[PDB]
C-alpha cells in the first residue's frame, strides 16, 4: 500500500 | 542521446502529447532530451518532467512490490521450492527501477539543481532528489543502504530549509515536499512520530494561511492538505 | 534472441509473474522466448502468449487513436499550424505498433500455425493471425492496404471453416473468433450487415447448445455470448 | 471506441 505522495 | 537531434520545443510538445496518450516512458524520454538541451526549465516544464518519471517509477514500484510479496511467500515454511525465477525477475524489475532513479538523479545533478536559484525551482528539484533516493531506499539492502537513506533525508532537509524561509505555508510545492518527507520518515526512516508531527504541523500552518489566497490558490493548497490529512488518518 | 539462454519452463513461469505484476511488455518478451524454443504450446501457454500481446498492442492502439484524433483536429479549418510534431509522434507509435504486429505474425508463421493440427490450437492461431492483420489494417494507408485487409479476412475465414467443422457452437474459441471476425466486418471491411448477421447467428447457435454444458463450461460460453450481444446492442 | 474483442 501507498500513503499519498506527489 | 537519441533526442539530441530534436528541437527543445518539439520535445516539450511531444511530452505533452505523450501525457495525453498515457505513454509515460515516451514522455520521460522526451523530457530527458529537453533537460539535456542545457537550458533551465519553466514551472510547467518541471511538472512535465516530474509527472513523466513519477508515472514510470510508480509502475516499477508497484510491480516490484507484487514480485517481492511473491518472493517472500515463496521463502516461508512449507513453501514448495520454485527455483531462482522469482528472485531473478524481482531483481530484473529492481535493476530497471534503479536505472530510472539513477537517470533522474543524474539530470538533477547535471545540472538542474546547481542552476536553480529561485525557491520554486530549487525546492522542487531538491524534493525530487529526495524522492528518487527514497525509491532507491525502498529496494536497498547493501553496504550503502544507510547512505542512500541519508541522501534522501539530506535533500529533503535542504528543500525544507529553503521552503520555510522563502515560501508561504500554503505554497503547493512546500506542502508536497512536507507530504513526501513525512512519508520518508514513516516508511523509510522508521520515524512515525516525526512523520505525524511534520504532517500535522504542515497542515495546521497551511490552514492558518488559507485566508490570504484566491479561490484558485485555495483549491490548489487544500488539495495537498487533504493528502496530509489522508496520511494522518492512515497513521493515527 | 535475448531469451535464448533461459529455460522454456522459466520463461513460462516468468510470463505468469509478469502478468501478476501487470508487466505486459515483459510478459510478451518471455512468451516470444518460449515460442522460439520451437516446441508446440499448450492451451494455457497459448493464452499467456495471446494475453501478453493483446495487452501490449491494445495500449499502442489506444495511444494511436488519441494521437490520430489530435492530428485530425490539427488538420481542420481554422486550426493553428503546430508543425510536424503530431504527425511524427503518431508515426512513431504507429511504427512501434506495426513492429509488434509483425513480431506476432512472425511467430505464427515461424512456425506455430504449420505445426498446429488440433482445432483448438489451429483455430486459436489463425484467429490471432486475423487479429494482428486487423490491427495493421487499422493504421494502413499505402499500396498494400487492401492486401492487409484481405490477409486478415483469409486467416479469419480459414479459422471459421475449421471451427464450424470441428468445434461445438459453444466452444469459447469458436465464439471469440466469431466475435472478432464480426468486428473485422464492421470496422475494417465496411460490412456492418455481415458483422451483425455473424454475431446474431453465432449467438443463436450457441444458445441452442448451452443445454449440453456443465456449469463451468456454461459460464465460459455465456461470457463470450454476452460480448456478442453487447456488440449487437452497439450496432442496432 | 472499441466494440468487444477477445
Ligand atoms: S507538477 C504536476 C502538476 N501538479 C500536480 O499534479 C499536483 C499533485 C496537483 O500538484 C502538485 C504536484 C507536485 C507538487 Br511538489 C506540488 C503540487
Ligand atoms: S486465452 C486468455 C484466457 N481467456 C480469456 O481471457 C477469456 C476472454 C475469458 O476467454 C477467451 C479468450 C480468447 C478466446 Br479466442 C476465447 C475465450
Ligand atoms: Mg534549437
Ligand atoms: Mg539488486
Ligand atoms: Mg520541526
Ligand atoms: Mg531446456
Ligand atoms: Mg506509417
Ligand atoms: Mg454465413
Amino acid at each position: 500500500g501507498f500513503p499519498a505522495t506527489v | 542521446g537519441a533526442m539530441g537531434s530534436m528541437e527543445r520545443a518539439s520535445l516539450i510538445q511531444k511530452a505533452k502529447l505523450a501525457e495525453q496518450a498515457e505513454r509515460y516512458e515516451d514522455m520521460a524520454a522526451f523530457m530527458k532530451g529537453a533537460v539535456e538541451k542545457g537550458e533551465e526549465l519553466s514551472n510547467e516544464e518541471r511538472c512535465l518532467l516530474s509527472v513523466a518519471y513519477k508515472n514510470v517509477v510508480g509502475g516499477q514500484r508497484a510491480a516490484w512490490r507484487v514480485l517481492s510479496s511473491i518472493e517472500q511467500k515463496s521463502n516461508e515454511e512449507g513453501s514448495e521450492e520454485k527455483g531462482p525465477e522469482v528472485r531473478e525477475y524481482r531483481e530484473k524489475v529492481e535493476t530497471e527501477l534503479q536505472g530510472v532513479c539513477d537517470t533522474v538523479l543524474g539530470l538533477l545533478d547535471s545540472h538542474l539543481i546547481k542552476e536553480a536559484g529561485d525557491a520554486e525551482s530549487r525546492v522542487f528539484y531538491l524534493k525530487m532528489k529526495g524522492d528518487y533516493y527514497r525509491y532507491l531506499a525502498e529496494v536497498a539492502t547493501g553496504d550503502d543502504k544507510k547512505r542512500i537513506i541519508d541522501s534522501a533525508r539530506s535533500a529533503y532537509q535542504e528543500a525544507m530549509d529553503i521552503s520555510k524561509k522563502e515560501m508561504p505555508p500554503t505554497n503547493p510545492i512546500r506542502l508536497g515536499l512536507a507530504l513526501n518527507f513525512s512519508v520518508f520518515h514513516y516508511e523509510i526512516a522508521n520515524s512515525p512520530e516525526e512523520a505525524i508531527s511534520l504532517a500535522k504541523t504542515t497542515f495546521d500552518e497551511a490552514m492558518a494561511d488559507l485566508h490570504t489566497l484566491s479561490e484558485d490558490s485555495y483549491k490548489d493548497s487544500t488539495l495537498i492538505m487533504q493528502l496530509l490529512r489522508d496520511n494522518l488518518t492512515l497513521w493515527t
